[PDB]
């Protein structure tokens, strides 16, 4: 009920728009200008989570200049670091979501194609880049009412070469079954789960829980068994887990999306592969005949190598302080 | 110059025919 934002007096808060763990986000109107921001009111030195999770986001959108990654503007500098107990992150409003989107529009072919295409521009300059998303689900792919989409939410991205997940529903099934949870394909794999979504209109492999939620993706892709099948798998735990849950062969997609355009049935069969070696790259699913409406290889930023350094938290074992977490954000803000 | 601000609370297009 009661937001407090300590900022400057150049900004007017408009109205509340989210209220999660996180913390606030509010609309607000630049005056000056009279351009309109989204301003991120957060409180993380008391949440050791969401800090890790705010400064990943933070070094991401401010390395990136892509037209579906989110903009961030600026973050406030705080005075000292005595009292420095709010983070407050100014960047673009987006309209809503593809969450919000699947659930209340009657989308075309011509929409889908284009919001898979978006997404999967983002997926590319990021994998380019050595970064993976590892959370990518609708409500982290931000729309506007020009169909524009934008991809945010990087809490769980890191840099290539446990944890909490809101839902494992878009999660790939050798990120679940190994210690292989860092992977450009388990994106592509997330990427097949959102296109199916978006062609069924709700999601695909809705598991109750771990088992559960295996069955329901092996109920359609078929359940790995034979030693080629399981060749991926470099543990003989996993494999004997596989190889005692209900077996059951592929499903014909066809049938289960039987108006939809075959191309984009043929795509989604190249994402939603068991193998993870065998499944379509960001770049190679650009190429596809079903998006060749929007395809065009000189506009499709290949990214450029960002170093394991640029996240060297992820590779200290020592326990973090609440202090240790502050200055990590500190340094980030003023350099 | 930061000043503390309090607030109390409570169409989509058809996408581009071509690229
Ligand atoms: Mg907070």
């Amino acid at each position: 009920k009661r937001i407090v934002y300590n900022i400057s007096s150049d900004f007017q808060l408009k109205s509340l728009l989210g209220e999660g763990a996180y913390g606030v986000v509010c609309s607000a109107t630049h005056k000056p200008t009279g351009e309109i921001v989204a301003i991120k009111k957060i409180e993380p030195f008391d949440k050791p989570l969401f800090a890790l999770r705010t400064l990943r986001e933070i070094k991401i959108l401010k390395h990136f200049k892509h037209e579906n990654i989110i903009t961030i503007f600026n973050i406030q500098r705080p005075d000292s670091f005595e009292n420095f107990n709010e983070v407050y992150i100014i960047q673009e409003l987006m309209q809503t979501d593809l969450h919000r989107v699947i659930s209340t529009q009657m989308l075309s072919d011509d929409h889908i194609q284009y919001f898979i295409y978006q997404t999967l521009r983002a997926v590319k300059v990021l994998h380019g880049s050595n970064v993976i998303h590892r959370d990518l689900k609708p409500s982290n792919l931000l729309i506007n009412s020009n169909c524009d989409l934008k991809v945010c939410d990087f809490g769980l991205a890191r840099i290539i070469d446990v944890e909490f997940v809101a839902t494992r529903w878009y999660r790939a099934p050798e990120v679940m079954l190994t210690s292989a949870k860092y992977s450009r394909a388990m994106d592509v794999w997330s990427c097949g789960c959102i296109l199916a979504e978006l062609f069924l209109r709700r999601p695909i492999f809705p598991g109750r829980d771990y088992r559960h939620q295996l069955l329901l993706i092996f109920g359609i892709i078929g359940t790995p068994h034979s030693d080629n099948d399981l060749r991926c798998i470099e543990s003989p735990r996993a494999r004997e887990y596989i190889k005692s849950l209900p077996m059951y062969p592929a499903a014909p997609l066809e049938k289960m999306f039987p108006r939809v355009n075959p191309k984009g049935i043929d795509l989604l069969q190249r994402m939603l592969v068991f193998d993870p070696a065998k499944r379509i790259t960001a770049k190679e699913a650009l190429e596809h005949p079903y998006l060749q409406t929007y395809h065009d290889p000189n506009d499709e930023p290949e990214g450029e190598p960002i170093p394991p350094s640029f996240f060297e938290f992820d590779h200290y074992k020592e326990a973090l302080t609440t202090k240790d977490l502050k200055k990590l954000i500190w340094n980030e803000i003023f350099s | 110059p930061v000043e503390r601000q309090t607030i109390y609370s409570q169409i989509l297009a058809a996408p581009p025919k071509e690229r």
